[PDB]
């Protein structure tokens, strides 16, 4: 079946940097055509989309955290990682995975994660 | 984005690095995949025996064993389904010639029937089993072993009218000869008359012949020929013979059958294979439908085509390969 | 290589496959898959299988005949002997040479038709989803995986699921 | 920026017909902009809905349907239940990225 | 063996829209599949209401409709009213036998 | 009016044969186009289509229950035979005749009869 | 056991065309077209009775011939008179199969040529207002009735007349 | 079940069939399937010979050679013509026995010609006495011989030397059929022919022959010893048949009229009917409207090339693809 | 006057530089040609059965007297015989041989351009449809310089695309 | 002009105005643009030795050559492959007819050879070189070239014990004949004995033969005949004669070979031509496959048919352009 995960410190200091691990299975990333979403949820606030990876090393992210996030992935143990660098307040949510599939005619968000938890203070 | 719905299913068809070349109808080079040859062009060297009876020659010819050549004796009521004439055959016997010889040849081999009994004929007044020394039996003087040399007696040669009826349900081969002498005296030592006559018959057909005394080439240092007649005695019928001289009585008769047997000429020895073609050069296979190792040939055996080699494709064309 | 499925039933054919007699290669993003068909090779073989068995094994039984060759010389009956044993050879042998000669233009003939019909037999199952030329390759739409290979081996293809996909490579 | 805007909220009896819309200060959406609604039950996990404006994920029931109404994007829910009471957001891409709306809260009278 | 999967129940108010499905788990569902939508009520007999997937048993109200939506079949009932409260069945032909699905319990709110 | 009843034993012992018989009325299997197919459910479950019978002597029945499923008509009298071999506590089922409409573009499942209990038990 | 549109010659082989040999069947909005059809049929005929004049009647003459069986045993001339019919009787035996199986072949080989080439001169005669699903059997669009389907079979059928319907059933 | 709109159509088209397909083979298969097959061979006969196209003369216990020479039962034979001779098997000769060297030389060239019309000839007979006659041929219950021969005596114990001649003048061949008897003992030969030796030669302008008596015994047919050998000679126009004897001598009454036509001879034992058909054989009558036959290899007229296969299909039709399950 | 046709409805004496060939109507007015693929291979096939035919003899030197003068027995009966059942083979050979290659070269050759006509059908796999009496009614006009490509075979279907089928379907 | 997007191609196939029928495997009035004729019916009508030696007949027979007639004494030791044989020829000499003439004509026929050599047979004191009437060569009278008459040398008839025994490589041929008188005063003064016997005999055959007295007609004022028999010395054999009178014996004898030459009648004339086919009618080109001008033939010839004309189809279909339209 399919199923991510995630991992993370959950209480950090400010300016600080972020270390979240996104873990799945059911799906080998040497498959054509899918990636991995990134959201986070700011637990009161609506939802802020800001990075994905996709199978062939091509990364698109939010144009307005271009110089602090930095993405990568683990094809052979299928391990997704996320940097996120000088934390603040802002960034206290609530961190989600999610899969999209790359078909023809458009991009779906499938499946997602349960989601962690992260307080900065 | 979308997916290149693109595809070949690219069908072809077998091919081979080597393949054979066949002729077709409207051409001569038309490489193919496989192909079988169709005609043999090869032989065992040998003859073998296993489904027919052969009865290998031994420098003796098939008249040789019918007349009782010494060297011949063991050929004594023998069958066979292919008689084997060896191109080593010789006489070792009396002088003697047959008129239509290919006739006499042919239905004795057809029949492949020896089986002489001895009959009960009755000649007397004459002195019977005459010697001859040209003809020796490992001793002494013989003359034939399925003939009877009748000579003189006190000076008195009476006629003989011997007459021998034929009950029984198979037909009646008699083989009787006639002796030409060298000189006049040599007649009247031998049958007392200056003149002589044969003369037998049947209730179908008569033979009467005339000896002719004369001189021929000296064979074996003896100078004088022997006629050799044959006669057919059909069932119910009557075989008389009258004679005044000059006459080799038979001492029985010969049955004669019809079959598969025949007779050919070869010099290959006999052997043990499992095939039903012999022909003079040995045997082959029956297995192609032709072959050209010889004309004469005998049961289940192909014809003989004068081509070499026939080769029909037995698969398709191959049109080589794409290479680089 | 230069790939591309290059030839079939035109140009060259295939010396690698060795398991059937008529086969099948296609190319698309699963890679190059190979694989022959049993039914038509089936009738190749067995009109082949055909001409094997009615000339091998089949004889005719002659036991008696006349001398066919002779040491001695004679008039007519010598010679007429020798004349009718040589024209039964020149018979025999011109007949065996029509023989042959018409058994492998069929064989040709017929091979080369038997598996036309199998290549004329996709393409009346790719009435719309495909497109020919002139090497005897196809280029089916659409997207085509191991399963629309296998179908249309199969026969179970449906040309009307993905009539309207086919339909825009046809548009352009 | 690109912001996405969505309706505050929506309230229907259990098997009314629901539609959303999802609207952005960039202008008319087409198909290159991958609408996606995705859906937040409280106590369960994110569910994809509809990809592309028109490839639905499966698993869903055959009620929900997204397509293009004018110029705009929208969400149909055809025979809402009890069991829709969610949270529902919407995203559009922007050629070098995904900006999520505000979201709509569809409430059902249970 | 070709099983048929629907929906297992579905509610709605009096006046609301329900879309029924019939998938197989075959592969496309085609016309030459002939779905037949058959409803039952608890005290009266089976009724048909679509069959060849889009031609209408005569007598059944304008409410029912049936349709191809996408993969698999589909009746649309546009407005129900109290009187829909009834199991729905759907049968498929598959060139040799028909396959009924396991029903759909659709349940209008009356009282 | 078209109407369909069901006749049938009711209560079988296992092992026996099942004999059911369908009478209709308002209809004749001389038209072009006509049909009955037989239907069971077993009271709890879900549909269970069985076989039917074209007007044109053409048999279709459930490759499952091939060998145990004969079922014929007769045009003289109006009537659907159904026989069922080596009944079973699975075969326990509401038995329903109905009548299939053989139009163009498919066919119709437009009336149904009343359906006969069966009942299988060897009590 | 219905009518249901059954295939032609590449699946099937229809009773009830006794007239002809060579013949249509359409179903349309009016349902039946089992009918004859000419200069299909008679050139199939045409090849057939032609073997048959050939072959019936074309007899030679023989008054006088040697003994072909015999009572008496004779020397070389009855073995030679034996096998001088031997040859000629096992000659003239597969000259005459030889001859049927070949005379066969291309009887059957003619006959399924035929039929081809009558199926491909109604491909031919419609461009684009039909095409075929595989079974010998067309895809008209179009309002046809029996005199359209009649139009075809006698010649007369414009493409372009009926090119606003055919494509609107068809790629578009 | 008939989905079908009121536009699309069908317009299937197909081929025959039949519910019983022939079974006939091909160079390819063997048991391919074509509609009708039509026989090739002629297995059957009418058995009995017609002689509406040719004049048929029955044998009646009388071979050829029997009326040649002139029996006294086969003597309904003079001078009739026919076109082919038909030999029964009950043939058995009543007369006073004989043979001929190459039977079947003497057999096949009459048979060939088709004639016996018979000219009687006065030969110029001096110092013999002619019309001899024996007991073992009996004619209307007295001693008779054969019809065409004469057989010579001495007048008073005297046979001098006959060297008769006659030329031939007319534009055919003329046939001579003359013999020799041999006597069964020494008396018999002084007491028939009044000389101890004997001699015969007949001569033409390009061939001559020469026979020599052979005396001795033979076994008894019809109660007599003795046997004839019969001789024919060919006379070409403008010849001149000189013979010159001194015992031993069977005459000649005339010649035989000879040409070449279709006329032949053969031993069957089918009865005679009247039908129209053109073949002969053994068997009887067959048809002659297939091309091939078997039944057997001797035949006369217009007949079918004979094959040793039983039956051969020749297909008519096309290939037969019936039922389809219903 | 115009609209030629081929294969079905006659073939023409006005070419006679080969056997097979092509005839075509655009702007430039009346073009005529021939190729030598297909004529090269219907001839190859044809000169194949004249070679087995003319010029292969088999040498007799003695033989039996075939006719006579005289009447004889047997042995005239004989050779008379066994010449007219060797003359009767022969007759039925030469009358089998003669039909068979007779019947094998005209399906040949009405096969051989079946092939020429299939081959320059492929190159147009949409350019082109088929007018029934043998001619392609190719659009995306263009002159003279088209009809060598077709012949050498040079003729891309997917740069003459946007013109192929517009005149096409619509 | 036609820029309308419309473009023909149109392909076909060459025609004939006059198209030839040719019959196929079924019906045979179908038409191909060009033909080949197959059988051939005509011949030059005059036989041309260039590839082989063809001697004239000029009235003489094969046999009356080797035999040594007066009106063919040009053909002493000629070689030849094929005696052609004239229907005028005729004989001056002694009447002779042979037991079994055409089995002698065809051997010596194969043989292609008539090289005759002299052999000094030692005769005994008998009178030789007997010389007849009818055989008259430049008004003197003879008689065969290559045979030997003996009578009696005063009144009595020494009886010949000769042989001639064979030593060489080659086979031989012995031509040698018997004399048969008229009546037995005849007999009585010409051989000095009433009665005769001529027996010759080798190591493998022998031949017997009795003389025989008797009138025949008259044919060049000769009533008596004469009968001509052969035999073949195998080479190591030994030819033996012995006879008693009415014996004509050979001078020598004929080699005899195996080749290809036979005989042939004919009355077509001789002339120079390039071809490898004799026939009575005269010379015919070997081209063609097949003919039907005569059944007899030699060299490498096609077979003979009966049929009339054979059309092999060297072109295809003619269906015709039915004028412009
Ligand atoms: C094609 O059109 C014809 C003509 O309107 C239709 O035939 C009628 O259809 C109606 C509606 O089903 C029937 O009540 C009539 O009885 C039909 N008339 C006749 C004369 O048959 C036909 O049904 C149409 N076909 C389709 C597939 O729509
Ligand atoms: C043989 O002939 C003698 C002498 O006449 C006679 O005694 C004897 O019985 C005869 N034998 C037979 C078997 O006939
Ligand atoms: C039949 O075709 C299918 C379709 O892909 C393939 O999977 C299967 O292996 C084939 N063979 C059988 C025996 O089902
Ligand atoms: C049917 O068979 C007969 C058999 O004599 C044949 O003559 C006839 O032509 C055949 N008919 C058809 C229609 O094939
Ligand atoms: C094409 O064919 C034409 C006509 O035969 C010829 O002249 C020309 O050389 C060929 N090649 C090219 C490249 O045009």
């Amino acid at each position: 079946q399919v199923t991510l995960k995630e991992s993370g410190p959950g209480i950090l200091q400010p300016s600080q940097t972020l270390s979240l691990t996104c873990s799945f299975s059911g799906f080998s990333l040497s498959t054509f055509g899918m990636g991995v979403g990134w959201i986070r949820q700011p637990s009161g606030k609506g939802l802020e989309w800001l990075a994905h990876i996709w199978w062939d090393n091509d990364e698109y992210c939010n144009p307005a955290l271009k110089s602090r996030l930095t993405i990568s992935k683990d094809t052979s143990k299928n391990h997704i990682f996320l940097k996120i660098a000088n934390v603040d307040t802002a960034d206290t949510a609530t961190y989600y995975c999610a899969r999209i599939f790359a078909n023809y005619g458009g991009d779906a968000m499938d499946y997602w994660g349960q989601g962690t938890s992260v307080t900065v203070s | 984005g979308n997916d290149n719905s693109t595809a070949t299913l690219c069908l072809g068809h077998h091919a081979v690095p080597n393949g054979t070349i066949v002729k077709t109808i409207c051409n001569d080079q038309i490489e193919v995949t496989n192909a079988t040859e169709l005609v043999q062009n090869s032989s065992i060297g040998e003859i073998c025996d296993s489904p027919h009876q052969i009865l290998d020659g031994e420098n003796c010819t098939l008249i040789d064993a019918l007349l009782g050549d010494p060297q011949c004796d063991g050929f004594q009521n023998k069958k066979w389904d292919l008689f084997v004439e060896r191109s080593k055959a010789y006489s070792n016997c009396y002088p003697y010639d047959v008129p239509d010889y290919a006739s006499l040849r042919s239905l004795v081999a057809s029949s492949g029937t020896l089986e002489f009994n001895n009959e009960s004929f009755n000649w007397t007044g004459v002195t019977q089993n005459g010697t001859s020394s040209a003809c020796i039996r490992r001793s002494n003087n013989s003359f034939f072993s399925r003939l009877n040399w009748l000579t003189q007696l006190n000076f008195k040669y009476p006629a003989l009218n011997v007459t021998m009826p034929n009950n029984e349900q198979f037909d009646k081969l008699y083989i009787w000869g006639v002796h030409h002498p060298v000189t006049d005296k040599d007649q009247i030592f031998l049958y007392a008359q200056s003149s002589g006559r044969i003369t037998v018959s049947t209730k179908r057909s008569q033979q009467a012949v005339i000896p002719n005394i004369g001189y021929r080439p000296r064979i074996r240092n003896i100078p004088s020929r022997i006629s050799i007649y044959w006669t057919i005695v059909k069932p119910g019928d009557i075989l008389l013979i009258n004679s005044t001289g000059n006459l080799i009585a038979p001492r029985g008769y010969f049955k004669i059958r019809s079959g598969k047997s025949s007779i050919m000429r070869s010099d290959a020895p006999i052997g043990k294979c499992n095939s039903e073609c012999i022909t003079p050069n040995g045997s082959i296979p029956n297995d192609k439908p032709f072959q050209n190792v010889n004309r004469i040939t005998y049961g289940a055996c192909p014809r003989y085509v004068k081509q070499s080699t026939l080769k029909l494709a037995t698969g398709m064309r191959n049109v080589p390969e794409k290479q680089t | 290589g230069i790939f591309g499925a290059i030839a079939g039933f035109i140009e060259n054919g295939w010396e690698g496959m060795v398991d059937g007699w008529y086969g099948f290669r296609h190319q698309n993003s699963e890679g190059r898959g190979q694989a022959a068909d049993l039914k038509s090779t089936q009738a190749a073989i067995d009109c082949i299988n055909g001409k094997l068995n009615r000339l091998i094994g089949k004889t005719n039984e002659k036991f008696h005949q006349i001398e066919k060759e002779f040491s001695e010389v004679e008039g007519r009956i010598q010679d007429l002997e020798k004349y009718v044993e040589d024209t039964k050879i020149d018979l025999w042998s011109y007949n065996a040479e029509l023989l042959v000669a018409l058994e492998n233009q069929h064989t040709i003939d017929l091979t080369d038709s038997e598996m036309n019909k199998l290549f004329e037999k996709t393409k009346k199952q790719l009435r719309e989803n495909a497109e020919d030329m002139g090497n005897g390759c196809f280029k089916i739409y659409h997207k085509c995986d191991n399963a629309c290979i296998g179908s249309i081996r199969n026969g179970t293809y449906d040309h009307d699921v993905y009539r309207d996909e086919a339909l825009n490579n046809r548009f352009q | 920026q690109a912001v996405v805007t969505q309706e505050s909220a929506l309230t229907t009896s259990p098997g009314g017909t629901v539609i959303l819309t999802c609207r952005s200060s960039t202008g008319a959406v087409t198909t290159s902009n991958y609408a996606n609604w995705v859906q937040k039950k409280p106590d369960h996990l994110f569910t994809g809905l509809i990809g592309g404006t028109s490839n639905r994920v499966s698993g869903v029931p055959v009620r929900f349907s997204g397509s293009l109404i004018g110029d705009k994007a929208a969400l149909t829910i055809t025979g809402a239940q009890t069991e829709d009471d969610a949270m529902y957001f919407c995203a559009l891409w922007f050629s070098t990225h995904y900006v999520f709306g505000g979201g709509t809260k569809v409430t059902v009278l249970s």
